[PDB]
C-alpha cells in the first residue's frame, strides 16, 4: 500500500514565541523553523512499515509557503520516496486552517491512491489537534488517534491509543487515517549522504487551486496578545522559610 | 441553544469536567447535556443535577461503548440541527470526536477555548501557551472543546431537568479490543487543587515514592514530566504538559523538573508554583513564585516532615 505522511514546517519547538506588541501575531519573522516534532514520528513510522513489506511507496506532503520544501527534503532524507508541496500561503504569518489542509490532503490522498495516512497528533504551533480527524471525516474513513503502537495486519489495523486513564486498543478497517503520539517511536536522523541523495528525489510543487480548494480562514484572528506575566517570585533559603512563607 | 457532550467514562460521568464545561458555556443559551455510552443512564442523572443544564439526552447503547469516534460523531451530527453551539470538555474523548463532527458539518473547530467572549468570539492559547489568540468564527455552527482548566465547576444544586432518549447510526469502521487502565487512587490530576509533579531528578521509579508521600501529605494529585514517564518512573497518564494534561491547581510543586516549555504549557496557569531543583538556573525558577535550590532527596523528605 502507499502511505501518505503530512508534515508541517513550524517554529523550532525550543523557541519561545514572541508576541508583537500590537496583537498582529507571533513574530515568526526571524525565527528558526523546523519539522513539527509529531510529524517526524509519523514519517518514522511510515518508513518502519515499508521496512516490513507493508508499504511500497511513501508520499510526504506539506502545505504552506515555498520554503516548506526544505521540510519535505528532510522527510525524503529520512526515507520518504517522494514529496508534494502545496503552496497556499504567500507569507509565513498566514497559517492555513486544519479544515483547508484536510480538504487538500483528501484530494492528494484520493489522487495518489494512498490507503493509509499517518499525521502527527497536533501541530505545535496552532495546537489544534484536529486535521487527522477532519481528514478521516472528509474521506469517510476510520481513524486511530494518539497512536502508541500500530499493528497493521491485513485489511485492518490494531492500534493502541494513548487515552485519558491509560491505553485503549481498537481495530480499524485498513483505509484509515492515523495520528501519532510522542510515544510511538524514536525517529531517525537524516545522514549527510541521504540528505544529498534526497536532493535528487521528486518534489512536485503544486498549488491550492490545483486541488480546487479555497484556503480561506473560517476563523478571523482579531488579535493575539502575550500571556499574563506572573508576579516576580521569591527564592527562599530553607525548608522552614518555605513553609513559613505561607 | 447549546449541545454539550457529557464526559462519561465507565458508565460514570466525570462531573468535574462536565460541570466546568456547562459553567463555561451557560452564558450562550440553554445547555443540554448529551450522555452517550453503553451505560449512560446514571451519568444522565448526575448530569441533570448540575446548575445550568436545561435538559439531558441519553444514548445508552452498546454502539457507544467507549465512544468510538465514528459512531459517536454520527450521533452528535444527527442532533446538531437544533444547536448553534456544540461543545464539550477538552478531554481525549472530546478531542477524538469533536473535530470529526465539525468536518461532517463542514465547519472549523475551536480547540481548547480558554474564554468565550460571546456567541462567536473566542480565546484560545497557541504556541504551547506562549500566546493567546482571539478568534471570530464566521461559521454557522460553533463546534469547540472547552479548556476546563480555565473555568470553575459550578453546580451540585440543579433543577433536575428532563432525561430523554436518542436513536443511533453505525458505520462499521471500528471496534474496541482492549483496555489498559491505570490505577489512580488519589485526586484525579485535572481536578486536584494541589499537584506534586516529579521529573528526571528523581533517578528511579523507587525514589518517585518520596514524591508520592509528599503528595498524600498534602492530599494532592501526582504529576510527571516526559522524562519521568519515558524512563518508567510513572504512567504516561500522569504527564502534565502540551502532550498530556493541562492543570491549574492552587498549588503546583515541581520537584526535579527543569521547566521545559512543553511542560510549562500545562501548568503555567497554576495559582502558586513552588520549585525545588538543584540547578539555580533551571527555567522553572523564572515562573515559580517560591523556589528552593537544593537536593530534592534532602529537601522533599524534610518538607514532608514539617507539614
Ligand atoms: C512536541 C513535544 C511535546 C512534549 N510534551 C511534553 C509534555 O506534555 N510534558 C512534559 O513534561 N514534557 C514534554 N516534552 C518534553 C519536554 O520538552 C522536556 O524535554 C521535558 O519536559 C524535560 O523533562 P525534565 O524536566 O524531567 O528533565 P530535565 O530537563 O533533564 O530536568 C531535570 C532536572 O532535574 C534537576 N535535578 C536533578 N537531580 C536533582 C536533585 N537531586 N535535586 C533537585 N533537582 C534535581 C536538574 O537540575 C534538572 O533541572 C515534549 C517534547 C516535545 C518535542
Ligand atoms: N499545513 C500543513 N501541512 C501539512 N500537514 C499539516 C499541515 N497542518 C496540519 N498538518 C498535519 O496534521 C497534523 C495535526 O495538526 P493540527 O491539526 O493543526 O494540530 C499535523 O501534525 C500534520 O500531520
Amino acid at each position: 500500500m502507499k502511505v501518505l505522511v503530512p508534515v508541517k514546517r513550524l517554529i523550532d519547538y525550543n523557541v519561545k514565541a514572541r508576541v508583537k506588541s500590537d496583537g498582529s501575531g507571533v513574530d515568526l519573522a526571524n525565527v528558526k523553523m523546523s519539522m513539527n516534532p509529531f510529524d517526524e514520528i509519523a514519517v518514522e513510522e511510515a518508513i518502519r512499515l515499508k521496512e516490513k513489506g507493508q508499504a511500497e511507496e511513501i508520499i510526504a506532503v506539506s502545505i504552506g509557503v515555498k520554503q516548506a520544501a526544505e521540510t519535505l527534503r528532510t522527510a525524503l532524507a529520512m526515507g520518504a520516496d517522494r514529496a508534494i508541496l502545496v503552496v497556499a500561503a504567500d507569507d509565513v504569518q498566514q497559517d492555513i486552517e486544519p479544515l483547508a489542509v484536510a480538504k487538500i490532503l483528501a484530494a492528494v490522498a484520493r489522487a495518489e491512491g494512498t490507503e493509509l495516512i499517518i499525521a502527527g497528533k497536533q501541530a505545535i504551533d496552532n495546537d489544534m489537534n484536529a486535521t487527522g480527524q477532519m481528514l478521516a471525516a472528509i474521506l469517510g474513513w476510520a481513524q486511530a488517534t494518539f497512536a502508541s503502537k500500530v499493528e497493521i495486519e491485513g485489511a485492518k489495523a490494531k492500534v493502541t491509543r494513548e487515552v485519558d486513564g491509560g491505553l485503549q486498543t481498537i481495530a480499524v478497517s485498513l483505509p484509515a487515517v492515523v495520528t501519532a503520539d510522542l510515544r510511538l517511536n524514536e525517529p531517525r536522523y537524516a545522514s549527510l549522504p541521504n540528505i544529498m541523495k534526497a536532493k535528487k528525489k521528486p518534489l512536485d510543487e503544486k498549488t491550492a487551486a490545483d486541488y480546487g480548494v479555497d484556503v480561506a480562514p473560517r476563523l478571523e484572528v482579531v488579535s493575539v496578545r502575550e500571556p499574563e506575566g506572573r508576579k516576580a517570585g521569591i527564592k527562599v533559603g530553607s525548608v522552614d522559610e518555605l513553609v513559613g512563607k505561607l | 441553544a447549546v449541545l454539550l457532550l457529557g464526559e462519561v467514562t465507565n458508565g460514570a460521568l466525570n462531573r468535574d469536567a462536565t460541570a466546568k464545561a456547562v459553567a463555561a458555556v451557560k452564558a450562550l443559551g440553554d445547555v443540554t447535556v448529551l450522555c452517550a455510552g453503553a451505560s449512560a443512564k446514571a451519568a444522565a442523572e448526575e448530569a441533570a443535577k448540575i446548575a445550568g443544564v436545561a435538559k439531558v439526552l441519553v444514548a445508552e447503547d452498546a454502539l457507544y461503548g467507549h465512544r468510538l469516534a465514528e459512531p459517536t460523531a454520527a450521533l452528535i451530527v444527527g442532533l446538531a440541527g437544533d444547536y448553534s453551539h456544540i461543545a464539550a470538555p477538552a478531554t481525549t474523548d472530546a478531542k477524538n470526536v469533536m473535530p470529526r463532527v465539525a468536518a461532517l458539518l463542514d465547519v472549523m473547530v475551536l480547540s481548547d477555548v480558554s474564554a468565550i467572549l460571546d456567541a462567536d468570539t473566542f480565546e484560545r492559547p497557541i504556541y504551547a501557551g506562549n500566546a493567546i489568540q482571539v478568534v471570530k468564527s464566521k461559521d454557522a455552527k460553533k463546534v469547540f472543546t472547552i479548556r476546563t482548566a480555565s473555568f470553575d465547576a459550578a453546580g451540585e444544586g440543579g433543577t433536575a431537568p428532563v432525561t430523554e432518549t436518542a436513536a443511533a447510526a453505525d458505520p462499521g469502521l471500528s471496534s474496541w479490543v482492549a483496555d489498559e487502565v491505570a490505577e489512580s487512587d488519589r485526586p484525579e490530576l485535572t481536578s486536584a487543587r494541589r499537584v506534586v509533579s516529579g521529573g528526571r531528578g528523581l533517578g528511579s521509579k523507587e525514589s518517585f515514592a518520596i514524591i508520592e508521600e509528599l503528595a498524600d501529605k498534602l492530599g494532592a494529585a501526582v504529576g510527571a514530566s516526559r522524562a519521568a514517564v519515558d524512563s518508567g518512573y510513572a504512567p504516561n497518564d500522569w504527564q502534565v504538559g502540551q502532550t498530556g494534561k493541562v492543570v491549574a491547581p492552587e498549588l503546583y510543586v515541581a520537584v526535579g523538573i527543569s521547566g521545559a516549555i512543553q511542560h510549562l504549557a500545562g501548568m503555567k496557569d497554576s495559582k502558586v508554583i513552588v520549585a525545588i531543583n538543584k540547578d539555580e538556573e533551571a527555567p522553572i525558577f523564572q515562573i515559580a513564585d517560591y523556589g528552593l535550590v537544593g537536593d530534592l532527596f534532602s529537601v522533599v523528605p524534610e518538607l514532608t516532615g514539617k507539614l
